[PDB]
Formats: structure tokens, sequence, C-alpha cells
């Protein structure tokens, strides 16, 4: 159940649209399954609203927080399923290079994924 | 859902 099939290209935008203007300071995120993942749990929520002063850490902490996994085993964040970057990059470095068409970010969780 | 999740600070 991808985000960029669900909705087409004008309403996501609209929605990204009256969220920016919701909430200016913040940017928005799309955080989606692996789809050929199927070891993990999947994520109950799927649309983010994340501060400019968050680093990549902090939110797959946030991410992490919403399944119930063993204490010890990490997954990987792929932003656009493609890119993998800096722990330590904030949310408006990984939006102004990433920032997909519509306006979202797009970020990907896999316990592994090979390219 | 499709509804956001809105963390802050």
């Amino acid at each position: 159940r991808p985000f960029k099939q669900r909705k087409s290209l004008a309403i996501r935008q609209e929605e990204v649209a009256g969220i920016r203007a919701k909430f200016p300071n913040k940017i928005p995120v799309v955080v989606e399954r692996y789809p050929r993942e199927t070891f993990l749990p999947p994520l109950d929520k799927t649309k983010f609203l994340v501060p400019q002063e968050l680093t990549m850490t902090q939110f797959l902490s946030i991410i992490r927080s919403r399944m119930v996994l063993r204490a010890t085993e990490a997954f990987y964040l792929l932003v656009n399923n493609k890119s993998l970057v800096s722990m330590s990059a904030t949310m408006a470095e990984i939006y102004r290079d990433y920032k997909d068409e519509d306006g979202f970010v797009y970020m990907t969780y896999a316990s592994q994924e090979t390219f | 859902e499709d509804e956001w999740v809105n963390v802050q600070y």
C-alpha cells in the first residue's frame, strides 16, 4: 500500500499545501514498508509531521516507537527507497535534498534490502 | 488510516 499510488499527484499536493499552511514550521514525511519486506511488523501510521531541528537518528527512534520489537534488532530507513543518508542530518537538509515532486519526503523501512 | 503523526521539539 504505497502512498504515491493511493493518492493522485494533485491530491497529494493539495494535502501538502494545506498542511504546510497549517504547520509552516514542520516537514511532511511519508514512511512506508519496503514491499519486499516480510520480517518486520507493519507500521500503523503512514504520515509524519516533523520539526526541522530533528535528526534522522531521532526520527528512526520515533518510527521504532510505533512498532513492537525485540529491543535490539534495528532496521534501515531508506529515503526515496534508494538513499542511505547521514544519521546526523536534520530533517531540513533531507527535505531540501530529497523533496519529492509533490512536496513530501518519502522514506522506506527495511530489515534488509539488496540493490 | 491516512492521518498525520504530529511530533514536536
